[PDB]
């Protein structure tokens, strides 16, 4: 059996070479943050990913912020069904959810609200935080001036809504648009708090799809998600 | 640390007891 | 027009369901009184293979019961050695998301396929040492879910756009395309004679296919929710499906009826992967209740729990020789069992 | 529209014309295979330690 | 050493009255008043306090003088109790206090050892728990165990009443007790440095987004090597400077500050890290006070901020209450660290339950 | 095979009354949440109102709340959607949509053209 010791040693050489090849990619895999970008197609999703830049199923997007690496997995040419290929998106740091506030052929906020409802309560997504981007907020300024607009009929609960005092809107706009804007954020926060699991949290934001602060907001909310995740296993939260 | 303080106090008291006993045996 | 066609379709469906009801004579449990239970099968981990970063979503055994390939969603493809827990290849991938792999029957090729919609083929000939992607197979618009080798020069792929192909690695073009599903095809297993292959789809329907003509032969609709995993009986004349409705079921290719179903009250969660053994007596079944399981094809009763994992189990492949039973969870850890 | 309905109708047409076999007749082979492979499957019978590579 | 301090003074003047006996001094240096006098003529007398072999305060620095006559030292004008007597009337309560505190802290350290013997092995034996955080926790538990063993072994080499107290002149027992004292000091230092790196880890996971892979070796460095250097900076600064007996006493200032400063620095920096982490948690929770109080209570023992109070505060408060605070209440830290980081930790109970169900 | 059947409808004046009944077979009716998805002509699939396993949570699309109500009865193995107080802007085909995931309140595909667990629905026409 002396003809096997040499081959056993060669196999051990291969094994140790392979473990050397894997322990270096250890840190590479643990360094980057996986972000799943998601949302309705008719939003400014493509504009957002194009700003992040400056046929395949998944369009990669790598970018560095403050010398931390982000992999943004924009979903490419795929079907409308999301029940299956979302299950593999449970290790991602966060799910960016870009939703357009276009209160018009068919309503977009109710469908997107239902989709967020399905995302929130999913069994494998109970630990992945969601980052909400309410786009087209400036369009509401020109949409509320029509009079009998689509903002007061399709959501009659807005007809008797009083704007929160602690909420300071963007200066330079009438309180009516601020009311109509914070109404949608309240609609989303109702579900985002009504779950009560406490293992994952939402983050609402307002953006116009053309500005540099989108990436900064993503980075800040990812850092907050990481901080709360670290506090979690210490039983501090 | 406090343990050094307690040990110092106990050692001083033990020496005090020993010297008191020695002079009691002598005086 | 549409009304007449719909009425014809529903009448044909009524005829088909009546014919299927005609085939039913007695339940499989009644005629299996003489079948003794296999007993509590205390199975323990013989070896455990550390080395995967993220979750293992699929794995395959080699055709010699020695080498096994294990896909991971960290961007790696490790070719183990079950005898000594050694790594003989650690070939990386150009797509991070891997949803399936396959080890060629000759033991010379490997495949992979995920959300990239490309079924890369890796050549282990290695006339120069370093492995190469021999061919990338493109043409799918959904996402690859399970690819298996008919032989060294025919690979069948399942996609999420309701389409099963049948490629040709020599030329890289679909010989024939199998359409007729409704939802997402996500698991297919070739026959022992490699002549036909089943195909379960997320619409709760299986459809036996064929690789010569290219037309569906039988269809099955027994599950009440999206199907998850499927295999064949070692004889090749039966196959057990497992779907997300927290049930397991068994089929036959000629009886066309639910021969014998498996369930229990305390299960309220679906099943993720399925495999048989070579005696056709041990349905190993990886559940998402953080542990694998085993059932009997003739008893439908508990026979053991492979509870060693910390997440779901997405892959569970018994070896060709029947000696060992690999398994791999979303805990990024892989185990080998052998009853003793 | 019409093409999809025609395809569904033609697919369902051949599904009604299939061989009919009693469930007992088809099931008689499932346990026959098991009893033919009863003493050879390592997970059924106690595997010998000498020939077990996982010793 | 307890009654062996009289033999050396007898020997050092034993050569007297041997070569000086030729001169017929009026008052020969006889062994009177447990002071080895010297022969001298009439009128020679030197006032001396209590012997330097004791050199205690005695609440009075008196002197002892005699008179020289033809026969010798006829009498001693002052008395030892009158000049430099102990004059301590509260010994009957001090004995009770000392024995009570000793029993309390020895039982506390014993039960801490009993708890952490399981506490360390639970972390060590389970593969799924092997992370950097659990490695730091295992090191902290080991440091508590080391401190408890060192303190429980100090008393044996110092307060063994079961012996005959003959105290042989061989110095090997002295070297053994010195070794035990050095072990105690090292264990105390390594215990106060394995609470600092707890704060360092918690404040690094919450600010830096890229925890370097080589910081575990650095953490082991501060945890073990630095207290070794501090001991080296103590023994080598005490071995030939304060070459006293078994160094349980800390009368001199130099061998006390050099061992207190590496404690006070750690306490201060751990406190400031604690307030920073409280600020971070408050800004997390600002967008409830019950959970904030719960987290603060859960985090006080881990950071060891108990030593914050009664250390910065002046030690002029009877110099006794801080003994009760630390050796009686604070000594229970091992009981309130294993219970809420190895016993009532959710991530460890989640697998103790399956272990208890599997067997 | 999972099947769904729907009934009801017919010409009704605006502001009238109507009721829609949903019959299911081939599966247990308690496990799955059930909701109503109506497609107006030339429009995408819209969502209206859902009822969970028992009926504890009921929600409506804003354009429909205040006039319509839903009901679920496991014993009768049917679903009810009362459709009174009509408007001339909701004439549509109704699909008694089923969600595929059992024993859970989270499931994705409901409003899509490629979904499988939906009925042919019934046409509801409202005109003067």
């Amino acid at each position: 059996t002396e003809d096997q010791r040499n081959e056993e040693k060669a196999q051990r050489e291969a094994n140790k070479k392979i473990e050397k090849q894997l322990q270096k990619d250890k840190q590479v895999y643990r360094a980057t943050h996986r972000l799943l970008l998601l949302g309705a197609g008719e939003s400014g999703k493509n504009t957002i990913v194009k700003q992040m830049r400056i046929t395949s199923g998944i369009f990669e997007t790598k970018f560095q912020v403050d010398k931390v690496n982000f992999h943004m997995f924009d979903v490419g040419a795929q079907r409308d069904e999301r029940r299956k290929w979302i299950q593999c998106f449970n290790d991602v740091t966060a799910i960016i959810f870009v939703v357009a506030s276009s209160s018009n052929q068919t309503n977009r906020l109710q469908a997107a609200l239902k989709l967020f409802d399905s995302i929130w309560n999913n069994k494998w997504l109970r630990d992945t935080s969601v980052i909400l981007f309410l786009n087209k907020q400036d369009l509401l300024a020109e949409k509320v001036l029509a009079g009998k607009s689509k903002i007061e009929d399709y959501f009659p609960e807005f007809a008797r809504y009083t704007t929160p005092e602690d909420a300071t809107p963007e200066p330079g706009e009438d309180p009516r648009v601020t009311r109509a804007k914070y109404f949608i954020r309240d609609e989303f926060l109702r579900i985002s708090t009504a779950s009560g699991d406490g293992r994952h949290y939402c983050y609402p934001h307002f953006t116009c799809s053309v500005d540099t602060e989108n990436i900064r907001r993503v980075f800040n909310d990812c850092r907050d998600i990481i901080q709360r995740m670290h506090l979690r296993q210490y039983e501090l939260l | 640390h406090s343990d050094g303080i307690f040990t110092d106090s106990y050692s001083r008291y033990r020496k005090q007891m020993a010297v008191k006993k020695y002079l009691a045996a002598v005086l | 027009e549409l009304d007449q066609l719909r009425q014809e379709a529903e009448q044909l469906k009524n005829q088909i369901r009546d014919a299927r009801k005609a085939c039913a004579d007695a339940t499989l449990s009644q005629i299996t009184n003489n079948i003794d239970p296999v007993g509590r099968i205390q199975m323990r981990t013989r070896r455990t293979l550390r080395g995967h970063l993220a979750k293992i979503y699929a794995m395959h055994w080699g055709t010699d019961s020695r080498l096994l390939v294990s896909a991971s969603q960290d961007g790696k493809l490790i070719i183990w050695d079950s005898y000594t827990t050694n790594k003989v290849h650690a070939i990386p991938l150009r797509s991070s998301w891997v949803m399936t792999c396959a080890y060629a029957p000759s033991g010379n090729y490997v495949a992979c396929g995920g959300l990239d919609n490309i079924c890369s083929i890796y050549n282990l000939k290695t006339r120069e040492g370093n492995v190469r992607v021999s061919r990338e197979l493109a043409g799918h618009t959904g996402y690859l879910s399970c690819c298996r080798f008919l032989d060294d020069n025919q690979i069948v792929t399942s996609s999420g756009d309701t389409t099963c192909a049948l490629w040709d690695i020599e030329t890289g073009q679909q010989t024939t395309t199998f359409t007729g599903h409704t939802g997402d095809v996500m698991s297919l297993s070739l026959a022992p004679d490699t002549r036909l292959f089943v195909s379960g789809a997320c619409d709760a329907s299986a459809k036996l296919w064929d690789v010569r003509e290219g037309m569906c032969r039988q269809t099955f609709t027994g599950h009440e929710s999206d199907i998850n995993a499927i295999c064949f009986f070692p004889n090749g004349n039966a196959f057990a499906t497992g779907s997300d409705d927290a049930t397991c079921r068994l089929f036959d290719l000629r009886a066309d009826q639910e021969l014998m179903t498996y369930s229990h009250d305390n299960i309220i969660c679906g099943i993720t992967s399925v495999s048989f053994s070579k005696s056709g007596r041990l349905l190993l079944a990886g559940y998402d209740d953080f542990n694998c399981n085993v059932w009997d094809a003739l008893k439908a009763d508990r026979a053991g729990v492979l509870a060693g994992h910390d997440n779901r189990v997405s892959c569970l492949g018994v070896t060709d020789d029947g000696m060992a039973v690999a398994t791999g969870s979303w805990d990024s850890f892989l185990k080998i069992w052998n009853g003793s | 529209s019409i093409a999809q309905a025609r395809k569904l109708v033609e697919q369902l047409k051949m599904e009604a014309n299939i061989d009919r076999i009693k469930v007992s007749k088809a099931a008689a082979d499932l346990m026959a295979y098991c009893e033919a492979h009863a003493k050879e499957d390592p997970l059924l019978t106690p595997v010998p330690a000498s020939e077990n590579p996982f010793r | 050493r307890f009654h062996l301090e009289i033999q050396e003074e007898e020997t050092k003047c034993a050569e007297l009255l041997r070569s000086q006996t030729e001169k017929h001094k009026a008052c020969s240096g006889v062994w009177d008043n447990i002071t080895c006098w010297r022969p001298a003529n009439v009128g020679e007398t030197v006032t001396v306090p209590c012997p330097k072999v004791f050199s205690n305060f005695y609440s009075k620095a008196g002197n002892i003088s005699k008179n020289c006559t033809s026969d010798g030292w006829s009498e001693t004008f002052p008395d030892f109790v009158d000049a430099c007597g102990y004059s301590d009337p509260e010994d009957e309560s001090k004995i009770t206090f000392y024995i009570l505190v000793k029993a309390i802290y020895t039982l506390g350290y014993s039960v801490s050892l009993m708890s952490l013997a399981t506490g360390s092995i639970i972390l060590c034996l389970f593969r799924k728990l092997h992370c950097t955080r659990n490695y730091i926790h295992l090191n902290l538990f080991l440091s508590f165990i080391l401190r408890a063993i060192s303190v429980l072994v100090k008393d044996d080499v110092l307060y063994s009443s079961s012996g005959t107290l003959h105290c042989p002149d061989q110095p090997s027992s002295w070297v053994g007790c010195k070794l035990s004292l050095v072990f105690l000091q090292y264990c105390i230092m390594a215990n106060f440095f394995w609470l600092l790196v707890e704060g360092l880890y918690l404040h690094t996971l919450l600010v830096a987004m890229l925890p370097p892979r080589r910081c575990f070796l650095a953490y082991l460095l501060i945890g073990w090597g630095l207290p070794t250097v501090c001991i080296g900076a103590w023994t080598a600064a005490r071995l030939y400077l304060e070459d006293t007996g078994c160094w349980d006493t800390n009368d001199h200032s130099v061998p006390w500050w050099v061992i207190r400063i590496p404690i006070l620095i750690s306490i201060i920096v751990n406190f400031v890290l604690f307030i920073s982490i409280i600020r971070i948690l408050l800004q997390k929770l600002t967008s409830q006070y019950k959970r904030l109080a719960k987290s603060t209570l859960l985090l006080i023992p881990l950071f060891g901020v108990h030593y914050m109070v009664f250390a910065v505060f002046p030690i002029s408060i009877s110099s006794k209450y801080q003994i009760l605070f630390e050796l009686c209440l604070g000594s229970f830290q091992g009981l309130v660290v294993a219970v809420l980081y190895c016993f009532l930790n959710s991530e460890v109970q989640c697998e103790l339950k399956r272990k208890w169900r599997s067997r | 095979q999972v099947q769904l059947q729907e009934s009801g409808g017919g010409l009704v004046q605006p502001g009238g009354s109507l009721r829609l009944s949903c019959a299911a077979s081939g599966f247990t009716f308690s496990n799955y949440k059930m909701n109503w998805v109506r497609q107006a002509p030339g429009k995408g699939l819209e969502w209206v109102s859902d009822i969970s396993q028992s009926g504890a949570s009921i929600s409506y699309t804003g354009s429909v709340k205040g006039r319509f109500t839903i009901s679920r009865d496991n014993a009768k193995n049917t679903l009810y959607l009362q459709m009174n107080s009509l408007k001339p802007e909701d004439t549509a085909v109704y699909y008694c949509a089923r969600c595929p995931a059992p024993f859970t309140r989270d499931c994705f595909d409901v409003t899509s053209t490629t979904y499988a667990y939906r009925g042919q629905g019934t046409q509801v026409t409202v005109s003067s």
